[PDB]
Formats: structure tokens, C-alpha cells, sequence
């Protein structure tokens, strides 16, 4: 129970047994046998008990009989005895009356391994026999069988369509044909970036300044000139000349607020998001106001790509990202919910160290660049859009048909700017994006891509059927052999004929 | 020296002995190389006793290493298998009920008072009952064994008396209880464990079949499922709605608990056939026993059958080889495997098909040594008389549905 | 370090009498028809005690009164012996029966009573109330027996499956059953009552055969009888009557053995030297 | 529920007088669990049931048929806290049947 | 000399003095019978190594004799037992928090196993060294010195080992607090056993109602399976496919919730039918609720009814009594009951009629002494006019499908 149990054999070996040879040789050979044949042995039955581990042919016969499998269609014995074609395959036997060293052309050759219906790696038949179990104690539930199948022939790891795994079983359900829970983004210089049917907001006044005059600067130290934006001459993501460039000189602590309608509202999420590339500094540091002192703040490293700092003065931060674009630009993310209804604005800064503040004293003259601001409700950055003194209001699409999948866009997507989406539709869901749509400029009324695959529904009462093989490999031996309803492996009701087939 | 792991064919872990050689080898090159191992010497004494000791511990190894698969195991060991799977070892019973007595006037009948059934019946009376001026009371029973009985409807004979109670009878209103028997199934447990492997499952044919079998006095039963659904027929059984579970369970089962197991394992949306007119006998004829639905709602039917009853009759010719004299030992081994008593071969089921082939083997296996030279066997139907030596064949088909039944008389054997 | 109490039971509750006041109980018990003995005597007695026990142990309140229908007529005590150390204890049940006598053995300065118990002293029951079988087997007789007695019953015999005419119709009182069982059938199979369980068994039979008790330490020595193996023993919380014993002896060699218990002789006292207990076996079939 | 009392010992065998029946119980301590020898009316009923906590003692139907009880451990076995912390429980028919009736629907 | 210790009844294991007497009797048999087995002569070393050998082995088959049982096995067998059915036990893990930030000065260097603390206990030890640069400011890495979810709430962590030049600890919102888990008990993996067998021991109709019974906001269930082969009313429902479930489920449930319990009670293949025009509320539309498989991508759709709602009046000519009462508390109690709040009775849920003399008998119950006269019941439609007087009966019968609801406002007390 608790108090130690030695059974260790060499406890018989007092101390005058110290420089024997064959007394403490008896004891030591003794105590190796029957460790070899008691311990050893219990510790590969039990491995030989683990289904999961039944490496052993041994086992996996033991739990044909267990689970009551007729084993003629099993495979086990070792391989390398069947000659068929090929060097790596047995050879045919002769009268080698002399008994040369090499035994012929082969110690063997045999027949054995008889397609068509048995299988020969043993893995195949620990799925088997653990489909058996299954279907032993199945009570005929969707839910169940299909877990258990991700659980046998996948170790619980979840799957994509690429796949195209197990499949359902007796529940003449079929899926979809409408399309619901459909989301649409657009690629272009922002990259993946989702588009909301629903009129979304931005809400800072401008989003690219190129005057000191557009937000203004606050330092409640007030030790050195507030940071000026100045207008610079540098690629902008969206393909022009019109970055805009903090300077926050040694012995500041200042930062621009962008000007914003405010309050912003109670109990909702706010997200900002900014373009920014590499300049003197190699990260910038940004807030998000609430009411004193609840202001919620984040630091991204333009360079290695890390959000190291984003501090939670009250409730408010909720998540902090930073999405790469090409020629070393980043969009940094905020999102924050607080309770209060105080989001007054957002401030930005340079940083000089990884972890510098809104107003951390700077000790030299560090530049950064940024442009396109964006404010808005909701928990996820949207498609930049221009601002200019206005609150910002647009819609992206209307799905104008549902079982077609057409779709119209508010303005025609410009060349070069693809279309993905995701959800579900036509009996398949997209849980990845995928591409329908390529912008010409003129054109806004579009058509969406199949999803996943079947129909789905296999019309009928009673009576399913299975789906795998794209994904696993597994053997048509194997296929087969579930297919045969004599063996019974397959999880059934009775009143359902169910044919597992399929790839 | 070593452990032979039979890897499909027996499945069993088997010693292999012949430890001496590697003891003594292992007694020298540790007490030296030139040991005596002789035997008549203490180190040879002595090593051979560690010898003995070592084949000892490989033997119960092995033994407790075989005892996970079944076909190997035996009480207490078979027992945790069939509990992997839930085949509940099994429950017991002894007691009757409502019986009728009639006696004299004014009399205290006994308690637990002795009454005897033709054949052998040994039941105790449980209530301490004392009669009326009437001439007619009832008595609780009780029977002697935990054994699984039937008494006959008919009030038999009785044993513990005061010369006064004249004697006890049955009535239909007498209600009779279905008992099991320790663990009987010694064997035929091993028998029935690969029949009752989906007691945990529902909604299946393996899971009716082993759900139904768990009722106490189903000796057999079968299931089919014709799911092909256009009337047909499928495997046996001629069917009249396309796709419907047919269950035709034997014994002698309570028909509400046999009804309410095959409901719980209901197998949801497919219906209950039992038409086509002769297969099987129907239950209740149309329109089977209701019972209640647990999720409470409606009262719905659930329909199955029972077998048609047969008489099977066997003669053998045997030759007392060996000299070895057994003159009355063949019908008690015909019968004993016909029950099912005997171990890897289930005997006369709802399903079977009597062999000359089979009870030939089943007597060899309860005695070799006798050369059985003729087995004719041949059924006829419930009743009708003996089928004559001109029907006595070699096979009988004995389709799907309906059942054999072998009697110690109907079994004659001829020594030549 | 001898732990022994006697535990009375009475309308107030158990008032257990420790071993730490002179104590000495002699129990004789046996495989016999008549009702096993205790004799207690008990000194140190306070008057507060003395008041609450003695007053209500009496012979009265059942002759000329009427104050009786059940038990509370007289009261039922219990003895625990056994020894303790370390902390563990080993107290186990030596005698369960009722007052039947009491007088006064010492006199002052030491007020020191002497009670005397039986078993099954309640034969102030009542008057046997279901009538006994007319014609039924012998241990269907002593099912009905123990029945009426209250008790949970042991019958191991070989005589069970023989009827007997009016098996015993003539009884009076409950006492009197064991009487007709140990009148019926008396070259071996003796019946008696001990403690709480009713045992009906052939004289050369164990009642518990796998609660054989191998002795090997005796006070004296192991002596022959006319019957069996006599000997005396420190008291062992694991011996009964009608036990099974495994005797090894030392000073007398020839009479190892297995031996089945018919008396016993329990001399228990706290403050004094006997502490013994007395064994009767005969050889076991 | 019958409290059958425990001592601080690695091995012991109780007998005891319980729910109709002779009762005896050898519980010793075996490796690092606690094993029991249960036997009824003198004959052996199991020999090395593995001792658990909730999990009754005869776990099969013909041992604790009809109505002869079960023996439940309330904790995990172990000698070291026998009698203080740890006790067994003999349960009647009825209250077996109650009590598996509750356990096998957690 | 050994004797049987494994027998049929579990493996025998007699005490070490049985053991040492037996293998001290046997090399007393094989060398001499008056050897000198003392504990430091070799015969005796001897001696003493085959008494812990031949007792190990006994205890090792005790403890793995019926380890197959999963009610009673243990450790990684009941580990592999359990994990058949998909139940895993976990793995013990620890709180591996990242990015915790570490205020200090100059190049203070935080060394491995710090062991800060976190307010609440929770000793979390430094996994990796760290340098502090000139900002003053760095992060770390923490892992739990226990094992399990052990709470990290951001906040500032009180340091227990601190180095000189460590300044504090901070749980920035940037902190990646992965949680552990404390693996699972035997008894625990027991435990998911058993509800596992509870899960998959139920038909479809059980399962259905167990399951959206488990529902929060489902006050009642109303369970049907056609069973029947042919469309027509089974027992009170007129079903429109021939092999379907109609299901009804009472209360004000989240539609998702009880979908996704009744998905995963579908027996299957068995499809839901919304049943004929008025057999219930065909709510969610034509097509039934899609729901997402948790185990695979692929979604099932369900389909289920609202019952038919239902207003009961009910009038009542209670008398007054002695005792003064208010008519506030009939209409109280009645509407206790029709709630189902009172003990015993189940209360008006779906498909249970109305009935005046139910009323009357709560009525009865909750308010002892008052005379009742007369007690009258009627149902109407939802949303509709108070029936006229003569439209009450002394008992209303309802559907199958229909529930009805008596609010404070339909009970019409008259004192007479």
C-alpha cells in the first residue's frame, strides 16, 4: 500500500560475501534469469496487451479471438516469403542437392499473402481491430462513430479537405445547398484582408496626414517639442508617395493623437490598425485611451515581427498582431474591450528601447514612418479605406443570390485584386480560403467556387454508406475487407446496409 | 529456457522446458568450469531442485500469461474476459409461486413442507400455511437447487405430509420463475461468450441478438436483419415488409421481459416481421405484446416468434472396442452435447442443422475407444410417433427457424 | 496488561465496569443441552452502583406482578476480555447471558458482589408462540427452533434429511427446545447455544473448519483424557467452542493433532493471577 | 451499510457473522496495492481481489447472489490508515442493488 | 511442495513463513536433513534468495491475475482497457507561461529557477537565463512547479529567489499562459468508463429524450418513432414518412443547444420528419437546424418541433371557509401546478390534457378547508379571444403535440 516491498533476490548476499566469486555469482545469475523471465516478461505481455501497441502478431491474434474477428483474412507471420517479381521479393527453389551457401535462390517462395481480401501490414489490422471494438459497443450515434474513426485512423488530430478522411454513416442527412456562415476577402498590397457585408465604419478623421496641423501632440511633460509629422517620399503599401514621418527628438516625451468622434461606445470592442515601415527606430508604440487611468497600450517591433509589449492598465486589451506586407511594411493591430464607454483616441509615438512607452523619454532624435490610419467597432482589420475629416461609412457586397453564389460587390474590384471566401455550400464547406474571383476593373457581379465534395445527402432511407482514402493510403485489401459484411467489423444497425466502398 | 508465443493458430504462450542445461551452465563459469554436476552430489541435488523451481515459475507464467484469451481460461479468469465485454456472469433464482393445496379440515400446513414432481421436483413450501374447513388453499414454493426447473402444470405428488393434506396441485394463475445456476455455464459460458460479445451495444443485430440472449431461459436465438429491402427472402425466412429485424428466441422466457429487452435494444426505425405464415410460431399471433416506451410516450408493439419444435432421434452402432465396457454412456453424451453442455461446439440451437457427422463426434468426444460404425439420425415434427428405420438418414436440413430436441429414450445404440 | 469489561445493559444505557476495579469472571461453557455459567465477582463497588445495578437485577415483577412481555425483564449482559498493548487492543466477546442470581461475597471494607449469569436466561418468553411442525425433517426442526429462540443458527449434521412424528409438541417454554433437540439424537450430534449463534452439529465435526487455531504455547502441559486432549492456555481472543484445534505440543509428543472443542473453562481476572482459559477436545472427523 | 472494523496491520483476517451468513476476510498488503481473500459459509468465494476505493469487493453476479451483500471500500485500501481514515462497508441485497444502481449511471 | 497456487478462484498467495518453511524443507530434503540453514552460511544465502524469488513471482501474478476486469484493474492496464473506447488519460503538465516582463537595472542576469510567485502561491520557476540590456526591461520564460491549470492573473509576481538588480516581475496582457492539465486518476478513467457504457447502453428514443431532457431551458420531451412501415397516426401523431422520429420539445431552449443534443442522440439513417401540417410548430423552417460534427467537419442536420401552443381558462366557484383566503393564492396555486413546481405531480407539459378535476385536486391540496362548487376548464389557440361561457367543459383533452399554459390572468374565482 505505502510501505516499500523490496522482492529484490540480492537482498540474500550478506557482507561476507564481499569478494566471493561463486556465491554472489549464483545470487547475480540467479537474479538476472529471473528477472529476464519474470520482469522482462510481464513488461512485453503488458506491451503486448496495449491494442494500441500490438506490434506483436501474437496480440493482434489474441484480440481476433477477443473481439471474436475471423482471422482467414488477417496477414500476420513475417513477410519476405512471397517470390512474385522484382529483386527485393523471394525467388523460386531448387534441388540444391549440394546444399550450397547461398540456399539456392532463396530460402522460400511462397503463395502466401492472397490478395483481394486480406491485408499484410499489421498497423491495418490494429485499425481493424479497434473499428471492431467500436462497432461491439456502438449504439448506432453519428457522433460517436465519427470520432472514434478520427481518433483510430488519425491519433485525434483534426484534418482538412485536402484529405478527404472518414466519413459519416447511418444518417440519411443530407448537408447543405444553401450557403451560410460565408466570409469574403480581398488579396492585394494589404494581403489577407476580409471584407464585411455589413455597413462598417472607420472613424478617425484622416488616415494619412501629411501635415503637423492634422493630429495634434500631447505631452504632459511638455520637456521637448511635440512630434511632427512630416509629409515623406516613400512607397506607400497601396503603391504611392504619401508616407508620413514621426519624429520624436531626444528629451521628448510626446505623442501624436489622432483626431476622433468620440465616445466611441460601452462595452464594445475597438480595433486600430496603422501601416508602418522601418525607419531610425525599429518599433512603435501605440494606445488606446479610456478613462484614467484604463488606457490600454502596445508596442510593435517593425523588424522581427513581434508584438513584445501590449500592457492592460485595466480590462481593456483583448489582442495585439502585426500582418507583413511586401517591401518591409506592417499593419499593426489593437483590439480592446472594456465595460467603460470612455475610447477618447488613439496615440502614437516612436519607441527608442523594445519596451518604450506612449511618453518614455527618448535619448536621441528617432523617425519612424506610417500611413493609414484606421479605427473601427468590432474585433478584426478590415480593408483600408480613405479618410479624410469623415467618419468613413461603406459596405463591401450583397449576396444577391444565395444557391447560385453570385455575389455583388459595391465598386469592381480593381486588376489584380483577388477574391477568396470560406463557409459552407453546396454539401462542402471551405474552412480554408478559396479563390473565385480575379479583378478586372470593370466587372463586380461574381460566382464562387465549389467547396468540398458529394453532393452529400445519398438519398434513401436506412441506409448510408462510408467515404475515406484520398487522405490515409489505406490498402484496397483493407477497403475490401471492410466491405465484406460476413466479418462484421464495420459499426452497423441492423436495417441499415451500409457499404463502406469509396476510394 | 524459453517462452514459444503460438502467433495464430492455438494463441497460447507455451513453456519450453529444458531449463536443466542452462542452470548447470550457469553453475559453472560462476562456481568454477569443473563442477561434478552428477546427480547423488549436493551440487547436483541441488541443481536439479533449482531446475524443478524454475520449470515451476515458466509453467504458472505461461498459465497466468494464457489466461487473458478466452478458450484457455477457466472460473474466475474467464469470468473478467466475458466482464471486459459486460456478459454479465449471470443472476440467480429459487421460488415459486401461488400453488394450490387441498387437505382435510382445520390444518396447519408445514413450513418449508416437502413435495416431490415426477421428475425429481424436491420443493419446499415457504409461507407457514394453515388451511381452511374450505378444503383449498395456496402455498408459496421453493425448489430445493438454485438449479434452472419447470414443473409440470399438474399437481404431482407430494413429500412431508400429516396424512391429512391430501395433495398439492398447479393452476395457471401460479406464476414460475426462470433461475440460473452458478457459473450452468463452466463451458458453455466459453460457449456463449461469442454470442453475447454487444451486451454494451444497441441498435444492431449482434446487439439484439446478445441483449435478447441476456433474458434469463433464452437457450438461443436468432436474428436476422433482411436488409435489402424488397420483400425476397434473406437467409431463410420469407419476409413481407421489405426490411424488418426477425427474432425467433427459444426456451421458455417471460414474454414481458423478453419483449422489453428486444424493445431496449430497438434498433430505432426499422419494423418487427414474423409473417410468411410457418416460420416460426407466432408469439401472440397478430399484433404482438405492447410494452412501454422508457422515453415516455405512446405504446407501441414489438413482434418476434418462436421455433417450430422438433423430435430428434438418433441409432448408433458401436463395437465395445478396447474392452472397455460402456453400455448405457452413449444417449447421456448425445444429450449432454445436444444441450450445449459440451465446450467449442454449441449443440441443438434455433439455427442448427442435427448431423449424424456432429453427434458422431460428440460421442467420440465423451468416450473414444468404441468405432461408432453406423449414426443415422432423422427428426419428425413435436409430436407424431417414431419415424420408423426407413426415415433414419444422415442429415437433416432443419432450416432457420425451428428447433431439435434430443431425449435420453429417443437415442438407441447396438452393439456389434 | 489484561483489558476486561463487562458491559450490562439497562434502561439508562451500557454502564461498562473496567478492569481497572477487581474483577473475576468464571464462565464454564460446553457442548451441552444446559445453559453455559458466569460467575462475577466484583468489588470497589461505589452505592451509586450499587444502587443501579443490584436494584434492578431481580427475581420479582414476573411472580407476583405482572410487569413483563418482552425483554427488559432482567437484564442482559456481556463480556469482553483480552489483552492490549502498544496501543492495538484485542478485546473480543467471551460471554453474552442474563443475571439470574446475586449476593454479597465480601463485606466491608470492600462491598464485593457476586452475580451469577446464564445464557439464555430469558425462558420468561412466551410460551413458545408458533406451534412447532407436525411432521418435518431435523433441521427443519431446529430452523424452527432457532426461529423461535431469536437466533441465527448453525445446523451441520448428517441426521437433517430424517422426519420425525410430533417433534416436539410437548415443549413448554423456549428454553425447553434445545432440550428436545439435544434429546433427539444424542450419541453425537449435541446441539447448544453459544452466545448469540444456535449450533447444531455432530460431536466429532467442526463447525468452521477453515478457522483451525494452531497452539503451541500451553500453561502446564498438553494432558491426555479419556476422550481427548486437555489443556489450559493463556486466554487467545480466536478460541470458541466447538472450534478446531491444531495442537503442537513439546512435553507430550503424542498428543499433536486436530482436535475439536466440547468445553470451556474461562477464569479471568483483572487484579489476580488466573487469567486462564481451559480447553476440552476430543479427536475431529 | 455495516462498518466492518479495520486494524493497522499489513495482513489480518476478520470473521464475522454478516447479512446471514459467515463471512471471512483476509486483506494483505501485496506489492504495492492491497489484495483480499474473501470466503462465505466456509467454502472460498475469490481469492486476491484487487482492493479499490468505491469498487465493491465480489464483482461478479454469482458471488454476491441472491441478496448475500457486497463489501465496498469507501477510500483506495491501505493498512496504514485501517480503522482511522479508511473503512469497509458490508451492504445488504437491497442495498447493493441500490447502491450499483447508482454507480452505473455516473 | 508447492502446492496449486494459482486454482480456479484467483491466484492463492500464502504468507513469506509458508514460503521460507517450504524452501528451507525442501534443501533440508535435498542436501541433509540436519543442515545448518542459518541466514550467513551459503546453504542459507541460498536459501534465502529462492524464498524472495518464488515470492515475488506470486505476488506479481496476484497483482495482474484479473487485470483484463476494467471495473477493477489499475495503472496503464486500465489506461489501455480504457482507451479502446477513445478515453485517454492526460498528461501531467505545468503552467508554461512566456513573455513574463522583467524589470531591473544595468545587466542584472536572471538565472535559472528563480521562483518567482504569483499573489495566490503558484511558485513559478525561470526556465531560461536572461540578461537584462541597458533599457532595463527584458523577457522570461516561467514553467509551474506544480503540475496542472495553475492561474497566472496579470498582475505583479512577488519573487521569492531574487537575484541583486532584479527589480520585479510583470504579467503583461503579451504573455502566452499555456495552462497544464494533473493527468487523470484510475478511478476517474472508471469514471468516463461507465458514463461512456450509461451513453451508448440507450436505443434512439431513450437517447433522444436523455439527451435533450439534459438540455438547461427544456421543461419536457415528447418522443415518437414510427416503426410501422406505412404513414399514418401511430398512437396520436400523424407521421408522414414511413421510418422517422418526431420529436417535441417543450420550454424556451437555445435552438443550437438542443440541436446539438439531439444530434449527437440521433440513432441515424432513421431521419427526423417535421411530421404532417399542424402536428406540432414545424419551426426552423422546412430544412432542419444544421449543426457542425465535432468530430469531423462535416455538419448533420435535425429537425424538430415547438408544440402547439395552447391557452387554458379555467373557472372556479370556490367557497369560503372559516379561514379568510384571497383568490390571488388559487391562482397562485393553480398555476404552481401547471408550472409543475408542486411535488409529485408532473405538471401540464407536452401532450398532457387539462383536466378540471387535476385543478381541483391541486386546488385541494395547497389550500385545505375551502369548499369547491364548481371547477370548469376550456383551451383556445394562442393569441385569441376568452371562450364564452358554455365552451367549458368539466375535462379538455389534448394532443399529442400541443401544450398549454394557464397564466394568473385565466383563473375566474367567483366566491359564492
Amino acid at each position: 500500500t505505502l510501505p516499500a516491498y523490496n522482492s529484490d533476490i540480492q537482498q540474500a548476499l550478506k557482507w561476507l560475501h564481499n569478494q566471493a566469486p561463486g556465491i554472489t555469482g549464483l545470487i547475480q545469475r540467479k537474479a538476472q534469469w529471473y528477472d529476464r523471465f519474470s520482469r522482462q516478461f510481464w513488461a512485453n505481455w503488458e506491451r503486448d496487451v496495449f491494442h494500441l501497441k500490438t506490434a506483436n502478431p501474437f496480440g493482434l491474434m489474441v484480440w481476433c479471438i477477443i473481439l471474436g474477428t475471423p482471422s482467414k483474412g488477417f496477414g500476420l507471420y513475417p513477410k519476405n516469403s512471397s517470390w512474385a517479381f522484382g529483386r527485393l521479393r523471394q525467388n523460386f527453389i531448387y534441388s540444391g542437392t549440394q546444399v550450397p551457401p547461398p540456399a539456392d535462390a532463396s530460402p522460400g517462395g511462397n503463395f502466401y499473402g492472397g490478395g483481394n481480401a486480406e491485408i499484410l501490414n499489421l498497423d491495418e489490422i490494429r485499425k481493424v481491430l479497434q473499428l471492431r471494438y467500436v462497432a461491439l459497443i456502438s449504439n448506432g450515434s453519428i457522433a460517436y462513430i465519427n470520432r472514434m474513426l478520427r481518433y483510430i485512423f488519425n491519433d485525434d488530430e483534426p484534418w482538412d479537405e485536402a484529405t478527404g478522411l472518414y466519413f459519416y454513416l447511418m444518417d440519411s442527412t443530407g448537408e447543405n445547398g444553401p450557403v451560410e456562415n460565408l466570409a469574403i476577402y480581398r488579396k492585394d498590397w494589404e494581403g489577407m484582408v476580409l471584407l464585411s457585408s455589413s455597413p462598417r465604419t472607420n472613424h478617425v478623421l484622416t488616415s494619412t496626414p501629411a501635415s503637423d496641423a492634422d493630429w495634434p501632440g500631447v505631452d504632459p511633460a511638455a520637456s521637448g517639442i511635440p512630434v511632427t509629422v512630416e509629409t515623406a517620399s516613400a512607397t506607400a503599401p497601396d503603391g504611392s508617395a504619401t508616407v508620413c514621418k514621426l519624429t520624436k527628438p531626444a528629451g521628448s516625451t510626446a505623442y501624436v493623437s489622432a483626431p476622433i468622434d468620440g465616445p466611441l461606445g460601452s462595452g464594445s470592442t475597438v480595433t486600430f490598425s496603422f501601416f508602418a515601415k522601418a525607419g531610425s527606430t525599429r518599433f512603435i508604440a501605440i494606445q488606446s485611451a479610456a478613462d484614467f487611468p484604463s488606457r490600454a497600450d502596445a508596442v510593435f517591433d517593425l523588424d522581427s515581427g513581434n508584438v513584445i509589449s501590449d500592457q492592460m492598465l485595466d480590462s481593456s486589451v483583448v489582442s495585439a498582431r502585426m500582418i507583413r506586407l511586401e517591401n518591409g511594411w506592417w499593419r499593426c493591430v489593437l483590439t480592446t474591450k472594456t465595460v467603460s464607454s470612455s475610447f477618447r483616441a488613439a496615440y502614437v509615438a516612436p519607441a527608442e528601447t523594445n519596451f518604450s512607452w506612449i511618453d518614455s523619454n527618448s535619448s536621441a532624435a528617432i523617425d519612424v514612418l506610417i500611413w493609414g490610419a484606421q479605427i473601427e467597432l468590432g474585433d478584426t482589420p478590415t480593408g483600408y479605406l480613405e479618410t479624410t475629416g469623415a467618419p468613413v461609412t461603406m459596405t463591401d457586397y450583397v449576396l444577391q443570390n444565395a444557391q447560385t453564389g453570385t455575389v455583388k460587390f459595391t465598386q469592381p474590384l480593381p486588376t489584380g485584386v483577388e477574391a477568396y471566401w470560406t463557409g459552407d455550400w453546396k454539401g462542402g464547406t471551405a474552412a480554408e480560403p478559396a479563390r473565385f474571383a480575379v479583378g478586372n476593373g470593370t466587372q463586380d457581379t461574381f460566382t464562387l467556387s465549389d467547396p468540398a465534395y458529394i453532393g452529400l445527402p445519398t438519398s434513401g432511407a436506412f441506409k448510408l454508406e462510408y467515404r475515406v482514402g484520398p487522405a490515409l493510403n489505406l490498402s484496397p485489401q483493407l477497403i475490401n475487407l471492410m466491405n465484406d459484411r460476413a466479418v462484421g467489423i464495420m459499426p452497423t444497425c441492423a436495417g441499415c446496409d451500409v457499404k463502406v466502398i469509396q476510394e | 529456457a524459453n517462452y514459444n508465443y503460438i502467433v495464430d493458430t492455438g494463441v497460447i504462450v507455451a513453456d519450453t522446458a529444458d531449463v536443466l542445461s542452462d542452470v548447470e551452465a550457469e553453475f559453472r563459469a560462476a562456481l568454477g568450469a569443473n563442477i561434478n554436476l552428477a546427480a547423488s552430489t549436493p551440487q547436483g541435488s541441488l541443481v536439479a531442485a533449482e531446475a524443478i523451481a524454475r520449470s515451476s515459475v515458466m509453467r504458472n507464467e505461461a498459465r497466468i500469461a494464457n489466461t487473458i484469451n478466452p478458450n484457455v481460461s477457466f472460473g474466475t479468469f474467464l469470468d473478467a474476459i466475458c466482464a471486459l465485454m459486460g456478459i454479465e456472469r449471470g443472476s440467480d433464482l429459487s421460488t415459486f409461486g401461488y400453488g394450490v393445496q387441498v387437505t382435510g379440515r382445520s390444518q396447519t400446513r408445514i413450513s418449508t413442507g416437502s413435495r416431490v414432481q415426477t421428475p425429481a421436483g424436491a420443493i419446499f413450501t415457504v409461507l407457514s400455511d394453515v388451511t381452511i374447513p374450505a378444503g383449498g388453499v395456496a402455498t408459496i414454493d421453493i425448489k430445493s437447487q438454485e438449479y434452472g426447473n419447470i414443473p409440470l402444470p399438474v399437481g404431482n405428488l407430494i413429500i412431508i405430509d400429516g396424512t391429512i393434506g391430501w395433495s398439492g396441485a398447479k393452476v395457471i394463475a401460479s406464476t414460475r420463475v426462470d433461475p440460473g445456476s452458478r457459473q450452468m455455464s463452466d463451458a458453455e459460458l466459453k460457449n456463449a461468450r461469442v454470442n453475447r460479445l454487444a451486451i454494451q451495444g444497441r441498435n444492431s443485430t449482434m446487439a439484439i441478438k446478445a441483449y435478447v440472449s441476456a433474458v434469463p431461459n433464452v437457450t438461443s436465438v436468432n436474428v436476422i436483419e433482411n436488409n435489402t429491402g424488397a420483400v425476397q427472402v434473406v437467409n431463410g425466412v420469407s419476409f413481407t415488409l421489405p426490411y424488418a429485424v426477425w427474432v425467433c428466441v427459444a426456451g421458455n422466457p417471460d414474454k414481458q421481459a423478453v419483449a422489453d429487452a428486444l424493445w431496449a435494444a430497438h434498433n430505432g426505425g426499422t419494423p418487427w416481421d414474423y409473417g410468411a405464415t410457418n416460420n416460426g410460431v407466432p408469439v401472440d399471433g397478430p399484433n404482438g405484446v405492447p410494452v412501454r416506451d422508457p422515453a415516455s410516450g405512446r405504446k407501441y408493439v414489438v413482434k418476434w416468434t418462436t421455433p417450430i419444435m422438433y423430435d430428434g432421434y438418433v441409432n448408433v452402432t458401436v463395437q465395445q472396442g478396447s474392452s472397455s465396457v460402456a453400455p448405457e454412456a452413449i444417449q447421456n453424451a448425445v444429450v449432454n452435447y445436444a444441450q450445449g453442455k459440451v465446450e467449442g461446439e454449441e449443440g441443438l440451437v434455433v439455427g442448427a442443422s442435427l448431423s449424424a457427422f456432429e453427434v458422431a463426434g460428440a460421442i467420440a468426444r465423451e468416450i473414444p475407444g468404441i468405432y461408432i460404425k453406423l449414426c443415422q439420425v432423422a427428426c419428425v415434427a413435436a409430436g407424431s410417433p417414431a419415424p420408423a428405420p426407413g426415415d433414419f438418414t444422415s442429415e437433416y436440413v432443419m432450416s432457420a427457424f425451428g428447433q431439435a430436441t434430443i431425449s435420453v429414450g429417443n437415442v438407441r445404440v447396438t452393439f456389434v | 496488561k489484561r483489558i476486561l469489561r463487562v458491559t450490562f445493559n439497562m434502561p439508562y444505557g451500557p454502564e461498562v465496569i473496567r478492569e481497572d476495579l477487581d474483577v473475576r469472571v468464571r464462565i464454564m461453557k460446553a457442548a451441552l443441552r444446559i445453559q453455559n455459567r458466569a460467575t462475577m465477582e466484583i468489588f470497589g463497588l461505589t452505592t451509586q452502583l450499587r444502587e443501579s445495578l443490584l436494584s434492578q437485577f431481580t427475581a420479582w415483577k414476573h411472580r407476583q406482578r405482572q410487569v413483563g412481555r418482552e425483554d427488559e425483564l432482567m437484564i442482559k449482559v456481556s463480556v469482553e476480555a483480552g489483552y492490549s498493548d502498544q496501543g492495538r487492543e484485542q478485546v473480543s466477546r467471551v460471554f453474552v447471558g442474563e443475571v439470574a442470581i446475586v449476593d454479597i461475597i465480601s463485606p466491608p471494607p470492600d462491598i464485593g458482589i457476586r452475580i451469577q449469569c446464564y445464557t439464555r436466561q430469558i425462558d420468561r418468553t412466551k410460551t413458545i408462540r408458533n406451534m412447532p411442525p407436525a411432521n418435518t425433517t431435523f433441521v427443519k426442526f431446529v430452523e424452527w427452533g432457532a426461529n423461535e429462540m431469536g437466533l441465527n443458527f448453525i445446523c451441520d449434521t448428517s441426521y437433517n434429511d430424517q422426519v420425525l412424528k410430533n417433534p416436539g409438541r410437548s415443549i413448554t417454554v423456549a428454553s425447553a427446545i434445545l432440550a428436545s433437540i439435544q434429546d433427539m439424537y444424542m450419541p453425537d450430534v449435541a446441539a447448544f447455544v453459544d452466545d448469540d449463534i444456535l449450533i447444531v452439529k455432530d460431536r466429532d465435526k467442526v463447525i468452521r473448519p477453515d478457522e483451525v487455531t494452531n497452539v503451541n504455547s500451553f500453561v502446564g502441559i498438553p494432558s491426555w483424557s479419556e476422550w481427548g486432549v486437555e489443556f489450559q492456555c493463556l486466554f487467545e481472543p480466536s478460541i470458541r467452542v466447538a472450534g478446531g484445534v491444531a495442537v503442537e505440543s513439546l512435553m507430550n509428543p503424542s498428543v499433536n493433532g486436530n482436535y475439536v472443542i466440547t468445553a470451556l473453562e474461562y477464569d479471568l481476572a483483572s487484579r489476580d493471577r488466573p487469567f486462564y482459559i481451559k480447553v476440552m477436545g476430543s479427536p475431529a472427523a | 451499510m455495516k462498518k466492518i472494523p479495520l486494524t493497522a496491520v499489513p495482513n489480518q483476517a476478520i470473521s464475522f457473522n454478516a447479512g446471514s451468513s459467515y463471512w471471512k476476510i483476509r486483506l494483505y498488503q501485496n506489492m504495492d496495492m492491497m489484495n483480499a481473500d474473501i470466503s462465505r459459509d466456509g467454502v472460498i468465494v475469490c481469492h486476491g481481489v484487487r482492493c479499490f476505493g468505491g469498487i465493491p469487493l465480489l464483482q461478479y453476479s454469482r458471488q454476491y447472489r441472491p441478496d448475500y451483500g457486497n463489501f465496498v471500500f469507501d477510500r483506495d485500501a491501505d493498512w496504514t490508515l485501517f480503522g482511522d481514515g479508511i473503512n469497509l462497508f458490508y451492504l445488504d441485497g437491497a442495498e447493493f442493488a441500490e447502491y450499483q444502481a447508482l454507480a452505473t449511471r455516473k
